[PDB]
């Protein structure tokens, strides 16, 4: 009987999605997976996460086509730094990937453009959406006094679900249920982790969405009130930004007294401030992509 | 030719409601022919327990606040006779300061009628039709002409202070933004779409902002019109646009905190942490103030013309183009209450002061709505 | 109305033309020259020949359909080549074969060596002329680069028994031949 | 005996004394044509010559005529005037 | 790492074999790899040719399986009722959407949003639109595009600031665009239009620049929308200045010589106040002026001097004459039927003579008067390299000159029977006029031919020609009933005298013969006038006269067309005197008038006053034969009245007929039951007529300008009268004074005129709401051919 | 009228009628074909028949546009000389007319615009394609309509003669003798030339013109 090599999985704006680019992604997050010890789902919900993460790692190329945005050889050799993990494992050939694709070398550096390519395009695009006002500074900076007021480091565990910018009531009450649904799992027992990878609409689901160690500070603030009252492991109900509801889990929390000594607080505080500023437009720029663009997926 | 061939069918119909109290109507009182069809900014004006009204061919009056009786009525439609009896085209609602009584007039004139007994203390010629609403603060009276052009008229005469220029694009929609008072400037909005502040001393432009996203083809896609009246708290200026952002800036920087896809031409209110609004379709929300995220939203009145809404006995009300009044609940939109007032529908902005309600009909009659 | 038979292939005209007098050149008289021509209506002097008037046949040049997938099909003098794609391969001869089977053709010669063959005589039922042509081809399939291509050719046309060798009848009727190959192809695909 | 509307027939170009005075032996044909005109009559059987022929039939009145004929050499340049103001 | 053995393409349909291969990045070569067909079916899709794409291997056969973007099979516009579908149709193939070409699913709410733009340019914002994509069999789609269009948007105000000298009202009466429709006004509208708008703009600064105002600028202008988009308002600010007058004209320039004339087009009264347009007349004077002596590209420009501190204006105005243009050639475009000498005998500009326009407007207007053309214009077109000539082209449209009348009256019952008809006026574009005529039945025959040359001399001359003949015996001769037989010939020849008149003299001969006449009052008295004393009771008798006559005419023609004319008067006499010889002596003259009046500027509405007058009378003792009397109604004079019905009606004396039928069918005098005189209904005509009629024509409300040239509405009021100077009052005091003028009959209705493929139709309704006893009415009536 | 059926019914039945001789039915299926099915294996195919049966069927606007977009569609096919020698006929078709030539009148003193563009195309088909399938025919109709043209050139110099513009005469034979010299038209014209040359009184330019008719009227 004849076998299906290759087929177009996905229609987007004028491009496609190719059986060999969601296999790939569940491979490597099936790999991840195992590495991690954290079980994942039944085939159709984690396909449906990867599909979606090639919608939008496909709408965010296409974009980086149209703007003229192209990638070094240069960038490649730095991102081998962290990619192959060479830092962490001394071997240069493509050997370490003995998990799949038969240790070939052009695959994996396409794949490594298709991150660089994405990364860039989509720091170009949040950076030139944030606004920075010197009264907010001041205000942090005045905030960030009194022996490093909350110098709480945290690494957190979100799950974002979806509503579109102008929703209908109807919708608001649906993603209601789901959020509350899931955070009553969140809360009864169930492993935030294998929620996060069957119901999520972040970019961080295929990693199960942990965002990495962080400062309280950092977050755009939506999480930041309900989470200074909160322990290790601890599941936070559903909040809104804009984007939708939003579920936070405390995966570990490490605090300190210790105290920079303003001529140096200053350029700190405008980093935490970058850095919160970007997460949030970003979220809001890649929901506002998803809305707009042209998708079909196909079966 | 035909009357039977031009018709689309996209009006909501009258929502059914429980009313947990019975609106009542305290007085009525007619006020000359009204505002009539045209689109127009008339409305009355409650000062010192008095009702100050007024009719596109001008008939000002003054009732009492109490039971609708009058004290003094005056006519601006050539009382000298200069030409025959012209309609004086009074667009600019009746305003309510320091006992003077200034309305705008789409002749290009303002006036500024007396408290006393309406005697026209100073008329002043501007640079257009004054649609604006007028706007009384720091000794001088703003106006906003439809051919784009701020003016300043001095108080006590009716000098022309100052005056700025404000781009006017090929297409708009009818009506002018009010200024506000702000710390001594004033925050306006424009055809153009950009908000602008606007120091009281002379018209040094302060700073600028685009309001309006304007991603469209042709001139109907680009109606970026700020036909609010922007709002000014604690530092920080909330403005809304024509198929535009409900965006808030900085008072003085101007820069944007956040924005979020809602357009309107009717004046929202901003009251504690949040924001009551009526979209350009006829939809009441409710938002927050520090950010966008729509509180509760309701749209058993879509498509049915609504009046700008008002803040009373702590919940809000909103005219029809039918007439109707309704109350909703600021905490959720479930309708509170319902009433037929009018046969003629209601346009203007209804007035809500001193623990009073009044409104203004299409044909003139100005009416009072208690419990 | 009222029609003739041969109100097809003909001039929608009255053939007068050809009574138009010859051209004359003048003669210059001696101590003067004749106004310089602009030659913006000259004639060139062209020795062929061919039919006029109503001996002209207007009916458009029948051009090979290629109706399986091809390109640059052609009409030779006396002979027809089509070109097609989408891997036929060998497979090609016989089809073409069996396809000029479907005609029930006299076929006299079929050299499968050499992927060639020829007919006796096959005849046309066609309701445009007023006497009907017949012709005798010899068909064959040869390689090309990545495929087989497919060739028609006509030994000759004749009407009433005797031979005609007109052009434009040898490329109707090549045409004629091509597209039968052609639709036969298409048929059995 | 002809007794019927007849129009008038203006034949030629418009001449005028002044424009026959601006000419002169030696003027280039550019030159001519710039002071009179672009000649309605040429001479097409091999020679250089120009005829501003000005006739008039204002009707039954009878007809006037003024020909100017200008001879030029094979370079151009004007060699003879011939002006007669009047027909034979 | 496989080799593939072959590549088999599926589901192409538009795109060859060839071209896919050609876009892709295999050669059926080998060395290939997963990621090389992945990368095929990605440079499939960036072809942009594809929806789906798929490779598959069936052992080392390599199947590509494609889905061809579906074609369209058709596009149908529902639901639209103010755009048109061609217009709508031009405008999606514009947007690249058309029958046959593949269409990307990724833009149909663009083209959407575009049919939306387009109905924003046709003043309805509130406008949806849906697209509808309905699968077919061949893999094709129809593409439905459900129009709902919105309420359009109407005017609510125009408002005008700054103005003092004059009201708002009398200001804005003038705009096409208008806020308000009055009651009366059915057909008018409150529709906003950008192009109108501009105009109206134009209208407003031409009215105050002709009322005095040279500083008048309008400073700006404002549309603006109803937020609910159903409504328009309209603001102009404008600044009035003040009043200014005129200090003087003074021009300059090369004024060719022509400075006396050109000085006296620029006169003025002093002080009097400026105008615009009057300064453009003075141009548009001046360059009209230069044109006729052949100055066709003058440069006028004038420029006003102001003076604000005075408040007072002094044209200057620079002349520039240029070259005196020739005229090269004349050439005729169009005349596909009519012979070239036709045309070009009307014009009056020569080909090889300086150029002066009015000639060439003379040639044009001689041409439209001709009638053989629909439509005539000009051009005038530069040599190209040559600074001194022209060429003047005339592009014409002809005409169905010619018109048919046919008919078959009893048919069968006797004998055979018909009528037949043609006129033609440029015979086979020879410029001939040709007409034959002529009837067959039991009881008539009747024959007439007509050939006219116009230009008999190449000055105008006209010559023609003309025979007749007619009979009333019956076949075989079954009995000696009325007859009238007659025949004769008639020379005419026609010379101009002006632009405008021409003169006509000929000769005619006519031989006339009755024989057993009806014994009536008039028919008697004229026999009695020429000698004969004929019996009164009985109806055997016979009469027979051969006449020579003299026929002289006068035609004045000025008008506009020679085709339902919008302007001009046209003028014709005509008469007749016999020649002495004649067994015969009378003179008759006749006169035609038709005047036109427009009252639009474009010509639409036009009043017509169209006459009709008739004198005959004998020399010495006769008197004006029976046969040439003057007869009015029907559909050429009077409409709504029998044919030749109006005037004098017959008078029988008692006599005994030549048959005795039992149907009773005879006149009244018929001696069996009548024994006195008594008269009939029976018209007989009179030798004085006068007829006017006076029409208003409106333009055809229900058809476009395509055929506005080939319908005619009026609306007439038409007066007629008829009567016999010599009828002896005296006697038959007990009968209508039929000498008396005062019996004026009158008509009023509509008629209706269509240019056919048969010729003019006219159809015409009219109450006769005055007549005398005796007279036939007919509403309804129907004709064929040159009325009047 | 037309049927949903595929491109290949459909082209056999538009052949079917235009081999029966009937144009209008077949007329209707191959705008179908081209309309519908604007590419494939029968494009162009229907155009050239779309051609032919609007010629035959007295469509000449028709034929005139499908000629033009085939023209600036595919210059380069093999078979354009057909689609020249087309446009020369139905350009020499619009310069005929029926009652006109069923009562015998000679139509040379009508509008030359249609001839004029018959030579172009003519002219254009035979310098191109020498070798052409039609090039005698149109060598023919060239001379054909050479002469008609002289012809009308002479009946307008024949006009101003009778109306006595005599440089309007001149004008009009030295552009016959310039335009088209061997002509018959222009040897019957040359007579009108030398009398308007003696109309005027010039005399030389007379005996120049009697020179040339002596010299090749013989």
């Amino acid at each position: 009987a004849p076998q299906v090599v290759d087929k177009v999985a996905a229609v987007v704006n004028n491009g496609v999605v190719l059986e060999s680019d969601v296999d790939g992604l569940m491979q490597s997050v099936k790999l991840n997976a195992a590495q991690a010890r954290q079980q994942l789902p039944d085939d159709a919900t984690l396909r449906h996460q990867i599909m979606e993460r090639l919608i939008m790692d496909q709408i965010i190329l296409q974009m980086g086509q149209k703007m003229g945005v192209k990638i070094s050889d240069e960038q490649l050799d730095q991102a081998i730094a962290n990619i192959a993990k060479q830092n962490n494992m001394t071997l240069d050939q493509m050997r370490s990937r003995l998990a799949y694709d038969g240790l070939n070398y052009n695959t994996y550096r396409n794949q490594i453009r298709k991150e660089m390519i994405i990364s860039e395009v989509r720091n170009n695009e949040v950076r030139r959406r944030i606004t920075i006002l010197p009264q907010e500074v001041e205000s942090l900076a005045q905030q960030v006094g009194n022996q490093n007021d909350a110098s709480t480091e945290l690494n957190l565990s979100h799950i974002l679900i979806p509503l579109p910018e102008n929703p209908t009531s109807d919708q608001v009450n649906e993603a209601e249920s789901q959020a509350r649904a899931i955070v009553d799992q969140a809360r009864n027992g169930a492993d935030f982790g294998k929620l996060a990878i069957a119901h999520s609409a972040d970019q961080q689901a295929l990693n199960g969405g942990q965002m990495g160690w962080g400062r309280i500070q950092e977050l755009p603030g939506i999480f930041a009130q309900a989470l200074s009252t909160a322990k290790k492991g601890d599941i936070v109900g559903p909040i809104r930004s804009g984007v939708g509801f939003h579920i936070l889990k405390v995966n570990d929390l490490r605090g300190e007294s210790k105290n920079i000594s303003d001529a140096a607080q200053k350029d700190r505080a405008y980093r935490m401030l970058m850095n919160r500023k970007f997460s949030e437009e970003a979220a809001s720029w890649m929901q506002e992509q998803r809305a707009s663009a042209y998708v079909k997926i196909l079966s | 030719l035909f009357n039977s061939e031009e018709d689309v069918v996209k009006m909501s119909p009258l929502p059914t409601v429980e009313n947990q109290f019975t609106p009542t109507t305290a007085w009525s009182t007619s006020v000359g022919s009204g505002i009539g069809n045209f689109y127009s900014n008339l409305h009355p004006a409650l000062a010192d327990n008095v009702v100050y009204a007024a009719d596109r061919a001008g008939l000002v009056k003054a009732l009492n606040a109490d039971d609708g009786k009058e004290i003094w009525s005056v006519s601006l439609a050539e009382k000298d006779g200069w030409f025959s009896k012209e309609p004086a085209l009074l667009s600019g609602g009746v305003t309510v300061s320091g006992g003077h009584v200034y309305i705008g007039s789409e002749k290009a004139q303002v006036y500024a009628l007396n408290t006393s007994d309406g005697t026209v203390a100073w008329q002043t010629k501007v640079a257009g039709e004054a649609l604006s609403r007028p706007v009384v603060s720091d000794g001088l009276v703003l106006i906003h002409t439809s051919n784009g052009q701020l003016q300043a008229l001095n108080e006590a005469d009716g000098a022309v202070k100052w005056t700025v220029n404000l781009d006017m694009p090929s297409l708009s929609l009818r009506g002018e933004s009010a200024p506000t008072t702000a710390f001594g400037a004033a925050v306006v909005g424009g055809d153009n779409g950009r908000v602008s502040a606007v120091l009281m001393e002379q018209g040094q432009m302060i700073w600028q902002q685009r309001i309006s996203q304007a991603t469209g083809s042709t001139e109907i896609d680009r109606l970026s019109d700020v036909d609010t009246t922007p709002v000014v708290v604690n530092g920080v200026v909330f403005a809304l646009a024509y198929n535009g952002n409900l965006t808030a800036l900085d008072l003085r920087s101007g820069q944007i905190m956040w924005k979020r896809e809602l357009g309107s031409v009717n004046d929202f209110i901003v009251d504690g942490n949040r924001i009551y609004l009526v979209d350009q379709n006829d939809r009441v929300m409710a938002l927050t103030i520090d950010g966008g995220v729509t509180l509760w939203t309701q749209s058993d009145l879509l498509h049915r013309l609504l009046t700008s809404p008002v803040l009373y006995n702590g919940n809000l009300v909103v005219g029809d183009s039918e007439g109707y009044l309704h109350w909703i609940n600021v905490e959720d939109g479930r309708f509170v209450a319902q009433q037929k007032v009018d046969s003629s529908g209601f346009q203007t902005e209804p007035v809500a002061a001193d623990g009073k309600l009044l409104i203004q009909a299409k044909d003139g009659t100005v009416y009072s709505i208690t419990r | 109305c009222s029609s003739d038979s041969r109100y097809k292939r003909q001039v929608s005209g009255d053939e007068a033309y050809l009574e138009a007098a010859p051209l004359a050149e003048l003669h210059a008289p001696a101590g003067m020259i004749l106004p310089v021509t602009s030659g913006d209506y000259a004639i060139p002097v062209t020795n062929g020949s061919g039919a006029v008037g109503k001996a002209l046949d207007i009916r458009p040049p029948a051009q090979p359909l290629a109706l399986v997938s091809g390109a640059r099909t052609q009409f030779t003098g006396d002979t027809a080549s089509l070109l097609v794609e989408n891997g036929r391969g060998n497979t090609l001869w016989p089809q073409v074969v069996s396809v000029l089977q479907a005609k029930n053709y006299t076929i006299t010669q079929r050299d499968d060596a050499g992927q060639t063959l020829t007919t006796d005589w096959v005849q046309w039922n066609r309701l445009d002329e007023d006497e009907q042509y017949r012709g005798r081809y010899q068909i064959s399939v040869k390689p090309q680069g990545y495929q087989q291509a497919v060739t028609v050719k006509l030994l000759n046309l004749e009407q009433a028994g005797k031979p005609v060798a007109d052009a434009a009848s040898m490329q109707r009727y090549s045409t004629e031949m091509m597209n039968v190959i052609s639709a036969g192809l298409d048929k059995s695909a | 005996e002809r007794v019927v509307y007849r129009p008038d027939i203006n034949q030629g170009n418009y001449l005028t004394a002044n424009d026959v005075s601006k000419i002169r032996v030696g003027m280039t044909q550019q030159q001519v044509a710039y002071a009179l005109g672009t000649p309605l009559m040429s001479d097409p059987f091999g020679t250089n010559t120009w005829f501003y022929v000005f006739r008039q039939q204002p009707g039954h009145e009878g007809v006037t005529q003024q020909t100017l004929t200008l001879t030029f050499n094979s370079s151009g340049v004007l060699t003879n005037i011939d002006n007669k103001p009047a027909l034979s | 790492g496989f080799v593939v053995k072959d590549i088999h393409f599926e589901g192409l349909q538009r795109v060859a074999v060839g071209a896919a291969l050609l876009s892709m990045p295999v050669r059926t070569g080998d060395t290939v790899n997963d990621e090389d067909i992945s990368n095929t079916i990605r440079a499939l899709f960036a072809t942009g040719n594809f929806e789906d794409v798929r490779v598959l291997r069936d052992g080392d056969t390599l199947l590509v399986q494609v889905k061809e973007r579906p074609t369209i099979a058709s596009i149908t516009f529902s639901g639209n009722k103010s755009v048109k579908d061609d217009m709508l149709k031009q405008n999606l193939e514009a947007s690249g959407v058309r029958v046959g070409e593949s269409l990307d699913r990724t833009t149909i709410a663009d083209i959407e949003k575009g049919l939306e733009d387009f109905y924003y340019s046709v003043g309805k914002y509130s406008a949806s639109v849906k697209a509808v994509v309905t699968p077919l069999p061949r893999n094709r789609v129809d593409l439905k595009l459900v129009f709902q269009e919105g309420v359009s948007a109407e005017i609510q105000q125009i408002n005008i600031v700054g103005n003092h000298a004059f009201t708002t009202d009398e200001l804005i009466s003038h705009f096409q665009l208008r806020d308000e429709v009055p009651w009366w006004n059915v057909v008018g509208d409150r529709k906003y239009q950008k192009q109108k708008l501009a105009g109206d703009l134009e209208t407003l600064r031409s009215y105050y620049l002709d009322r005095g105002y040279a500083r008048f600028n309008i400073d700006s202008t404002q549309v603006s929308l109803t937020p609910d988009k159903k409504g328009i308002y309209v603001t102009v600010n404008i600044t009035e200045g003040d009043q200014y007058k005129l200090s003087g004209v003074e021009v300059s320039g090369n004024l060719a010589g022509h400075s006396a004339e050109i000085e006296q087009l620029t006169k003025i009264e002093p002080g009097e106040l400026y105008n615009g347009t009057k300064v453009t007349k003075m141009e548009d004077d001046i360059k009209k002026l230069l044109g006729r002596y052949g100055y066709a590209y003058p440069r006028v420009q004038s420029m006003p001097e102001i003076n604000d501190a005075d408040k007072t204006v002094k044209l200057r105005v620079n002349v520039d004459a240029g070259n005196r243009f020739y005229v090269r050639k004349i050439r005729f475009e169009g005349n596909d039927t009519s012979k070239d000498a036709v045309l070009r005998r009307e014009m009056r500009q020569m080909e090889g003579a300086w150029l002066g326009s009015d000639l060439v407007d003379q040639g044009k207007e001689r041409l439209n008067r001709l009638g053989f053309f629909e439509t005539v214009d000009t051009d005038t077109q530069r040599v190209p390299g040559s600074p001194d000539q022209v060429d003047v082209v005339y592009k014409v449209k002809e005409r169905n000159t010619g018109s048919f009348n046919f008919g078959i009256g009893y048919g069968t019952e006797s004998g055979v029977s018909f009528q037949a008809g043609v006129q033609q006026d440029n015979w086979l574009g020879t410029g001939y006029a040709v007409g034959i005529n002529g009837t067959k039945n039991d009881y008539q025959t009747y024959a007439e031919l007509s050939v006219t040359n116009p230009y008999f001399t190449v000055d105008g001359v006209s010559l023609g020609g003309r025979l007749f003949y007619n009979d009333f015996q019956a076949d075989d001769a079954d009995l000696s009933d009325y007859t009238n037989k007659s025949y004769g010939t008639d020379v005419t020849l026609g010379f101009p005298i002006n632009e405008y008149n021409s003169l006509r003299a000929g000769l005619g001969y006519v031989h006339n013969s009755l024989s057993n006449m009806q014994p009536q009052v008039a028919m008697w008295r004229y026999l009695y006038s020429m000698g004969e004393h004929p019996s009164t009771s009985d109806q055997d008798n016979s009469f027979k006269t051969d006449d020579f006559t003299f026929n002289y005419g006068w035609t004045y023609n000025k008008l506009d067309r020679g085709y339902f004319p919008t302007d001009g008067s046209r003028v014709n006499l005509t008469g007749k005197v016999t020649i002495p010889g004649s067994d015969n002596e009378y003179y008759k003259v006749t006169l035609d008038t038709a005047t036109y009046v427009p009252i639009d500027d474009d010509h639409k509405w036009v009043v017509l006053g169209r006459t009709r007058w008739g004198y005959g009378d004998g020399l010495g003792g006769k008197e004006m034969p029976f046969y040439e009397n003057f007869y009015a109604g029907g559909s050429s004079t009077v409409r709504g009245f029998q044919s030749n019905t109006i005037g004098p009606k017959a008078v029988y004396f008692p006599h005994q007929a030549s048959n005795y039928d039992p149907d009773y069918d005879y006149e009244c005098a018929t001696q069996d039951g009548a024994k006195d005189l008594c008269k009939s209904d029976d018209a007989v005509g009179g030798n004085a007529m006068a007829v006017a009629s006076l029409e208003f024509i409106t333009p055809t409300p229900f058809i476009s300008d395509k055929y506005a040239n080939s319908v005619r509405t009026s609306f007439f009021w038409d007066m007629g009268t008829v009567w016999d100077t010599n009828w002896d009052s005296s006697q038959y005091s007990g009968y209508p004074d039929y000498s008396d003028p005062s019996n004026i009959r009158m008509s009023a209705g509509i008629a209706l005129q269509w240019m056919s493929p048969l010729g003019p139709l006219v159809f015409s309704y009219a109450q006769p709401f005055k007549k005398y006893d005796g007279d036939k009415a007919e509403q309804f009536q129907f004709n064929i051919g040159k009325t009047w | 009228e037309v049927p949903d059926n595929p491109p290949n019914e459909i082209y056999a039945t538009a052949q079917q009628k235009l081999q029966d001789g009937n144009w209008r039915q077949a007329i209707t299926q191959l705008e179908a074909l081209d309309n519908r099915y604007p590419f494939g294996p029968y494009s162009q195919q229907v155009q050239l028949d779309l051609i032919y049966a609007y010629y035959k069927n007295a469509d000449l606007p028709l034929a005139q546009a499908a000629i033009d977009r085939f023209i600036r569609l595919n210059p380069t096919h093999p078979n354009i000389d057909y689609v020249m020698y087309m446009r020369g006929l139905t350009n020499m078709a619009l310069d005929d007319s029926a009652l006109q030539g069923f009562f015998g009148v000679d139509r040379s003193d009508r509008d030359p615009q249609h001839a004029r563009a018959a030579f172009s195309d003519f002219s254009k088909l035979v310098r191109g394609y020498p070798n052409s399938q039609y090039t005698t025919d149109a060598t023919k109709r060239l001379v054909f309509l050479k002469d008609r043209l002289a012809k009308y050139e002479y009946s307008v110099a024949e006009y101003y003669t009778e109306r006595g513009a005599w440089v309007a005469v001149v004008n009009r034979v030295e552009g016959m003798l310039r335009d088209y010299p061997d002509t018959q038209a222009t040897r019957d014209a040359l007579p009108l030339m030398e009398n308007a040359y003696r109309q005027m009184q010039m005399n030389a330019q007379a005996e120049k013109v009697a020179k040339i008719i002596a010299a090749n009227s013989s």
